[PDB]
RNA sequence: AUGGUGAACUAUGCCUGAAUAGGGUGAAGCCAGAGGAAACUCUGGUGGAGGCUCGUAGCGGUUCUGACGUGCAAAUCGAUC
RNA sequence: UUCAAAUGAGAACUUUGAAGACUGAAGUGGGGAAAGGUUCCACGUCAACAGCAGUUGGACGUGGGUUAGUCGAUCCUAAGAGAUGGGGAAGCUCCGUUUCAAAGGCCUGAUUUUAUGCAGGCCACCAUCGAAAGGGAAUCCGGUUAAGAUUCCGGAACCUGGAUAUGGAUUCUUCACGGUAACGUAACUGAAUGUGGAGACGUCGGCGCGAGCCCUGGGAGGAGUUAUCUUUUCUUCUUAACAGCUUAUCACCCCGGAAUUGGUUUAUCCGGAGAUGGGGUCUUAUGGCUGGAAGAGGCCAGCACCUUUGCUGGCUCCGGUGCGCUUGUGACGGCCCGUGAAAAUCCACAGGAAGGAAUAGUUUUCAUGCCAGGUCGUACUGAUAACCGCAGCAGGUCUCCAAGGUGAACAGCCUCUAGUUGAUAGAAUAAUGUAGAUAAGGGAAGUCGGCAAAAUAGAUCCGUAACUUCGGGAUAAGGAUUGGCUCUAAGGGUCGGACGAUCAACUUAGAACUGGUACGGACAAGGGGAAUCUGACUGUCUAAUUAAAACAUAGCAUUGCGAUGGUCAGAAAGUGAUGUUGACGCAAU
C-alpha cells in the first residue's frame, strides 16, 4: 500500500518525456495543487486555481502572488526590501 | 423461464461469463453496497444508545 | 428550400407557370412556324440556378 | 383554469358581467368506502379563467343549479 | 522564389492576436489632479485572469473626482495585493505594496512595476508575471530618475513616471516545463498563430534562404546584416556574436 | 419502444433545442421543447444566492408582482442580511472613529 | 504582357455550434490494520489521474502490390490495417 | 423469392390476398439543416424516358395543395463587414470607425393666443450590416384532409402594446402590517442620478434525484394456442400547456457553548470566525393532489341497415422492482504557462426630487373587465432515385428520437413496432476466372522477403525473464479450468423493544450428479520470443503511385529589440500586423 517510490503525483505522465522533465514538473505540481495558510483568516484553506491567483476557499479572500507557489521568495525578500525602506522614509 | 432458472443460480458458470468481474459487477458498486449498510448501523445505534458517541466514531473511522 | 425567401418562392412561381405545353390553337395561327415549347423545363433535367 | 371552493363566491360569480355562460357536469365517481355516489361539477366561463365548482353532496347540488340566475345559458349534461 | 514566411505576418491575417477572452487593457489611471498632486484611494473589487497573459490582473475601482459615479480600471496584480487591499495612488501616496507612486518619490532602492516611459503613457516597463524594475538613483537636473529595467539595461526617465510598486504576481511561470506539444499548442491557442514553426531548412528553396536542399544544412552564414532587405532576413539577424557563453550577469 | 421527433426546424441539440417526452390524453409520446433554466439572482458584494427573491428568466420578471423581487428590509433585492449587517456596523465604527479622528487630532493641536 | 474572376474543393486563423459503444490499467488525496525499543516499515482498502491502453462508431488509409482497370467510380469495392 | 385472384389487346415486373424472407432501432423506421423547387395530392394516362418489360413511375396531360400574436425570419450582438468629418491616390478609389469633427434627444414645465414657440434641465467619444445551430416576450391537448396544420376545427391558455372602470388595499400617526431573526404577504407613491442582478457560458469523473423507457404482480376486457401440457401467450388499462395548494439538495436565522474532540461524504472535509444537537426561514428545479378532465382518448359489447351513417350500453383499476437504458439535473471532485463569448433585453436596490387626506384622495407592481396583434416562410424529398458527382452513378454531404434476448456492451447473431422484398429474366454447371472453404505425410525445402494463408484469442485461478528514466516491460512467457442439472453457504431494505415481525434482489464461493472428455460449442476474440539499424514518445504530410527513418513536438542553445523600438505589411497616407502587447515579452534561427 506504498502505491509509488519516486513518482507519485506523476505516475500519470507514465514513462513518456523522461526523468528530469517528470522530476522537475513533480515539484511544482506539488506546489500548486497545495493547500496553503490564510493570512487573514487562520485556516489551511488557500487552494490555487489559474496562476498567480489564490485564494481561500473558508473566507473567500484572494491574494496575488506565485504561478505555482502562494509566495515567492523573491516576492518576500522584496516585501522586506520595501518595508524597510518605508520605515525610513517615517523615522 | 431462463430468468427464472438464472436466478436458481443455474446459467452462470465460469464458461456463462463473457465479462470481467469487473465489468459485470463493479467493485466500487459494492463497496458503496457495503459501506452505506455499515454507516447507516452505526447510525442506528447511536440514536438509540446500544452504543456511545464515542465508540461510534471509532467504528466509523473503522468501517 | 424549406424556409425560403420570398423572392426566390417569387421566381419559383414563375417558374412553374411557364413550364407548360404549348397552347395547341397556336398551330392553326395563320402562318405559324411553332410546334412545340421548345423551352420547357424539368428539376430533374436542368436546374435553374437560383 | 381555477378551482373555486367558497360557495358565497361561486354566487358572486355567476351574475359577474363578462359571465354569459355555464355548465352542469354529473360524475359517476366514487367514495373512498366504495359506494356509487353523484359528484356534480360546476363550471362558469369568465373572460379569461374557467371557474369550476365541485359539489359531492348531491343535496346542496341539486338545489343551487336553482340558485343561479336564470338568464344564464346552461348547458346541462 | 516566393515570399517566406516572416515577411508574412505583416499582413495581419491569419497571424492577428486572439483577444476575444482578454478583460481588458491593462493601464494605470490617467494622471490626473489628484494623482498629480495629493492621492487617490481605491478598492481592488477582485483580482482575475486575463487569457493569454500569465499573471492576473486587478479590477481595483475608484471613485470619480469630477462626477458621482465608481470608475472601475484595469491593473496588472502585483503579488500580495489582495481583495479589499486600499490602493492609494499619487505624489504623497506612501510606500506600500500595491500603490503606485511617482518615480520621483520613491527612495533609491524601490522597487516597482508597470512603470511609464513618459508620465501619463499609463504603464510601459515590468508588466510580465514576476517582473520589475529598480530605481538605481534620482536627479532633479530635470525631473528624472535612472532605473533598472528587467533586460538590465538601465534607462532614465522622467521621475512623474509613476510606477506601482512592488513585482508582478504570476510568479515563476517558466521555471515548469511544458512537457509535451500539446500544452504548447492551448498556450498559443490564446495568444497567436505563431505555433508551431518550421524549420526552414526543411523548406525547399523557394520559400527560405535555408530551404535550400539535398543534406540539411544553411549553406551560408546564418548571420545576417541589419542592411539586409526583408526576404532575407531571416535567422541570427544582426548578430554581434554567436555560439555557447555561460554569461552570467549584464551591464553593470 | 415509441419515438418522437423536435417541434421545431431546428436539428441540433443545442441549448435552446432542449427536449421533453410527455405522454399525453391520446396516450402517445410526444416531444415538447422547455425553456432553459433560470438561476437565482446573487448578492451585489457576495454573490451569494439571494433569499426569498424568486428565479425567473430575466424578462418573466416583469410579468410578476413586487414582493416576488424583494425582502422587506434595506437592500431588499441587492444585498443579503449578513452582509447589510456587516455594511450598518461598518458605517457606524467609522463615522463613529471618524469624530475620535477629529477631537484627538484637534488635542494634540493644541499641544502646539 | 494587360485587365479581370474564384477559398462551394482544399490549406491556415478567427467566431458560433454539434459529436465520440463497451472494456484494461489503477497516478495524487484519504481510511484502517500489522511489525517495531525507536525511527520508521510493511499489508489491506478507498479514490479515480493520464496528448495511458484493448476496441466500435468517427477520423485514417498499411498490406493483398486483392477486386475493378472501355469501372459503380477521372480514385471506387473487399478483406487486412 | 413463390402461389393464386383481380385489371388489362397484352402481365416474371401493376393491384389485392396468401406464403417465404430482409432492414433488426448505430434501421431499408420516424423527422429535419444545406440544396432542390412542385418532385407532394387526385384524375386521365404510355409516344419518348426508367440500358429486360410496363397497364406501374420521381414520367406524360390535366387540375388541386402550403392558413400562425405564441414555429422561424424579423430584434441583439460575435469573428468580421462598412457609410460619415476627414487623410492618401492621375484616377478607377485606398485608409480610418471614434477615428485631429460645431456629429444629439429625452423628460417636462411655461402658455391655458395654443398642445405649443419656448422657459427648466441632466444624459451621449455615438452610422449601419453581420447568426433560420449563439442571445431571445408568450400555446397546449384532442379532432380534422386526396394533399395543410404547435397555423384549420373545438376546448383550454399565455405574452406584448394600448385603453381603462368596479372591487380590494393604504391614510386623521398620510405613503401597509406581522416575525427576536432568517423573512412572510393579494397589494402597500418613488423623478434625476448611481449601483447590483439576471441574460451568461470549459471539460472530465463518481455519487444523489426526476422524466420517459425497460421488466413485473393482481384484476377488468379483446385475441392466439389447445392430440397432450401451460390459473397460458399476445395485447388494452392514457392524462397536455396552463392555475391553486403543496413539495428540495444547497443556503441562511434563533437557542445553546464543544477534547474522551465530535459531525460526516462513494470520494476527508467542517467547527470558538460558533460544531454536534433542538427549532425555524428560503430557492420550486422536481414530484404529489385538484382544477384543466372525461365531456377527451383507449378497449370491449349489444342492437340496428341501400347509402350517409349510426344507436345504446358497459370498462378504462390497485401495486411492485433497480449498479437497468436514454436524457435531465443537483451538491461535490480532477484538470490547465488552456481558467473556458458579446450585446439587446428584463428586474432590483441606494437615492428622495416631488406629489399627496378627512367630509375626504392615494395607488391600475392586488384580483376583475375592454380592445388589437401586421409582413415573409410553412407542400415534399433529404438520399443505393427528389442535393452534388454529365445519370434514377456501389462515391460524397451537418443533425435528433432508439424496443426484447444472448452478452461487458449503442459489438456480432435472432426478434417486435414501422418499412421494404427494389436492383432484367429463363436453361445448363465445360475451361479459365472472382469470392468462399478443405487437404494424407513433410512443415518455408516455395520466395527478394512467410507475400497470401494458418495458428492464438473471452473469462476465472495460478504463474511470470533480461532491462528500466522505477512509471514500465506485462495479457511478458508458461499453465489449469469453462456445458447441463440438483443442491449448500455467504452477501440487503422496512416495521415493532440480542432476538422478532415483514419485504425484495441478484450476485459470489463451494459440493454432488451427468455426457461419445463436450462445454468463450454459433457469434465474438492478442500469436509469441531473442536481436541489429532507426525516429524518443502521442501527433503530421505528398486528395489520385511515396505514411517513412521525412515535418512537428517538449527539451536545449543561439540572435534582435526598452516603444523616437525589433520583425513585418503598403503605391501613398493623420495607413497597418505583433499590440487588450512590454523581456517569465514579441520577433528571427
Ligand atoms: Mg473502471
Ligand atoms: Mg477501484
Ligand atoms: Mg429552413
Ligand atoms: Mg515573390
Ligand atoms: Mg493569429
Ligand atoms: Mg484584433
Ligand atoms: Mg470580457
Ligand atoms: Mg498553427
Ligand atoms: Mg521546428
Ligand atoms: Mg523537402
Ligand atoms: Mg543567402
Ligand atoms: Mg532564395
Ligand atoms: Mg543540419
Ligand atoms: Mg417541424
Ligand atoms: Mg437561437
Ligand atoms: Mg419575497
Ligand atoms: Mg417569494
Ligand atoms: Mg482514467
Ligand atoms: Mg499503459
Ligand atoms: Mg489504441
Ligand atoms: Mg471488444
Ligand atoms: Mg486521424
Ligand atoms: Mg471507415
Ligand atoms: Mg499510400
Ligand atoms: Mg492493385
Ligand atoms: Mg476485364
Ligand atoms: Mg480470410
Ligand atoms: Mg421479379
Ligand atoms: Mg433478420
Ligand atoms: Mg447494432
Ligand atoms: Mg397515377
Ligand atoms: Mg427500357
Ligand atoms: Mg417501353
Ligand atoms: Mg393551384
Ligand atoms: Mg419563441
Ligand atoms: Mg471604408
Ligand atoms: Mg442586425
Ligand atoms: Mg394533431
Ligand atoms: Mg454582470
Ligand atoms: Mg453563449
Ligand atoms: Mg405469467
Ligand atoms: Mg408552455
Ligand atoms: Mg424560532
Ligand atoms: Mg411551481
Ligand atoms: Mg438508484
Ligand atoms: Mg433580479
Ligand atoms: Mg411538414
Ligand atoms: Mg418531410
Ligand atoms: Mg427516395
Ligand atoms: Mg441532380
Ligand atoms: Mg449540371
Ligand atoms: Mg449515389
Ligand atoms: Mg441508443
Ligand atoms: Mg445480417
Ligand atoms: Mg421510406
Ligand atoms: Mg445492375
Ligand atoms: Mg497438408
Ligand atoms: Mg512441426
Ligand atoms: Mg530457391
Ligand atoms: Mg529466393
Ligand atoms: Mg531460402
Ligand atoms: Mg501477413
Ligand atoms: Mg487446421
Ligand atoms: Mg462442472
Ligand atoms: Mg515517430
Ligand atoms: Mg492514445
Ligand atoms: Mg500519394
Ligand atoms: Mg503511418
Ligand atoms: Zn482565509
Amino acid at each position: 500500500a506504498k502505491r509509488t517510490k519516486k513518482v507519485g503525483i506523476t505516475g500519470k505522465y507514465g514513462v513518456r518525456y523522461g526523468s528530469s522533465l517528470r522530476r522537475q514538473v513533480k515539484k511544482l505540481e506539488i506546489q500548486q495543487h497545495a493547500r496553503y495558510d490564510c493570512s487573514f483568516c487562520g485556516k489551511k484553506t488557500v487552494k490555487r486555481g489559474a496562476a498567480g491567483i489564490w485564494t481561500c476557499s473558508c473566507c473567500k479572500k484572494t491574494v496575488a502572488g506565485g504561478a505555482y507557489t502562494v509566495s515567492t521568495a523573491a516576492a518576500a525578500t522584496v516585501r522586506s526590501t520595501i518595508r524597510r525602506l518605508r520605515e525610513m522614509v517615517e523615522a | 423461464a431462463h430468468a427464472q432458472s438464472k436466478r436458481e443460480g443455474r446459467h452462470s458458470g465460469y464458461g456463462k461469463r463473457k465479462g470481467t468481474r469487473e465489468a459485470r459487477l463493479p467493485s466500487q458498486v459494492v463497496w458503496i453496497r457495503r459501506l452505506r449498510v455499515l454507516r447507516r448501523l452505526l447510525a442506528k445505534y447511536r440514536d438509540a444508545g446500544k452504543i456511545d458517541k464515542h465508540l461510534y466514531h471509532v467504528l466509523y473511522k473503522e468501517s | 428550400a424549406a424556409q425560403k425567401s420570398f423572392r426566390i418562392k417569387q421566381k419559383m412561381a414563375k417558374a412553374k407557370k411557364q413550364n407548360r405545353p404549348l397552347p395547341q390553337w397556336i398551330r392553326l395561327r395563320t402562318n405559324n412556324t411553332i410546334r412545340y415549347n421548345a423551352k420547357r423545363r424539368n428539376w430533374r433535367r436542368t436546374k435553374m440556378n437560383i | 383554469a381555477r378551482e373555486i371552493t367558497d360557495i358565497k363566491q361561486f354566487l358572486e360569480l355567476t351574475r359577474r358581467a363578462d359571465v354569459k355562460t355555464a355548465t352542469v357536469k354529473i360524475n359517476k365517481k366514487l367514495n373512498k368506502a366504495g359506494k356509487p355516489f353523484r359528484q356534480t361539477k360546476f363550471k362558469v366561463r369568465g373572460s379569461s379563467s374557467l371557474y369550476t365548482l365541485v359539489i359531492n353532496d348531491a343535496g346542496k347540488a341539486k338545489k343551487l343549479i336553482q340558485s343561479l340566475p336564470p338568464t344564464l345559458k346552461v348547458n346541462r349534461l | 522564389g516566393r515570399v517566406i514566411r516572416n515577411q508574412r505576418k505583416g499582413a495581419g491575417s491569419i497571424f492577428t492576436s486572439h483577444t476575444r477572452l482578454r478583460q481588458g487593457a491593462a493601464k494605470l489611471r490617467t494622471l490626473d489632479y489628484a494623482e498629480r498632486h495629493g492621492y487617490i484611494r481605491g478598492i481592488v473589487k477582485q483580482i482575475v485572469h486575463d487569457s493569454g497573459r500569465g499573471a492576473p490582473l486587478a479590477k481595483v475601482v475608484f471613485r470619480d473626482p469630477y462626477k458621482y459615479r465608481l470608475r472601475e480600471e484595469i491593473f496588472i496584480a502585483n503579488e500580495g495585493v489582495h481583495t479589499g487591499q486600499f490602493i492609494y495612488a499619487g505624489k504623497k501616496a506612501s510606500l506600500n505594496v500595491g500603490n503606485v507612486l511617482p518615480l520621483g518619490s520613491v527612495p533609491e532602492g524601490t522597487i516597482v512595476s508597470n512603470v511609464e516611459e513618459k508620465p501619463g503613457d499609463r504603464g510601459a516597463l515590468a508588466r510580465a508575471s514576476g517582473n520589475y524594475v529598480i530605481i538605481i538613483g534620482h536627479n532633479p537636473d530635470e525631473n528624472k530618475t535612472r532605473v533598472r529595467l528587467p533586460s538590465g539595461a538601465k534607462k532614465v526617465i522622467s521621475s512623474d513616471a509613476r510606477g506601482v510598486i512592488g513585482v508582478i504576481a504570476g510568479g515563476g511561470r517558466v521555471d515548469k516545463p511544458l512537457l509535451k506539444a500539446g500544452r504548447a499548442f492551448h498556450k498559443y491557442r490564446l495568444k497567436r498563430n505563431s505555433w508551431p514553426k518550421t524549420r526552414g531548412v526543411a523548406m525547399n528553396p523557394v520559400d527560405h534562404p535555408h530551404g535550400g536542399g539535398n543534406h540539411q544544412h544553411i549553406g551560408k552564414a546564418s548571420t545576417i546584416s541589419r542592411g539586409a532587405v526583408s526576404g532575407q532576413k531571416a535567422g541570427l539577424i544582426a548578430a554581434r556574436r554567436t555560439g555557447l557563453l555561460r554569461g552570467s550577469q549584464k551591464t553593470q | 419502444a415509441q419515438r418522437v421527433t423536435f417541434r421545431r426546424r431546428n436539428p441540433y441539440n443545442t441549448r435552446s433545442n432542449k427536449i421533453k417526452v410527455v405522454k399525453t390524453p391520446g396516450g402517445i409520446l410526444r416531444a415538447q421543447h422547455v425553456k432553459k433554466l433560470a438561476t437565482r439572482p446573487k448578492c451585489g458584494d457576495c454573490g451569494s444566492a439571494l433569499q426569498g427573491i424568486s428565479t425567473l428568466r430575466p424578462r418573466q420578471y416583469a410579468t410578476v408582482s413586487k414582493t416576488h423581487k424583494t425582502v422587506s428590509r434595506a437592500y431588499g433585492g441587492s444585498r443579503c442580511a449578513n452582509c447589510v449587517k456587516e455594511r450598518i456596523i461598518r458605517a457606524f465604527l467609522i463615522e463613529e472613529q471618524k469624530i475620535v479622528k477629529k477631537v484627538v487630532k484637534e488635542q494634540t493641536e493644541a499641544a502646539k
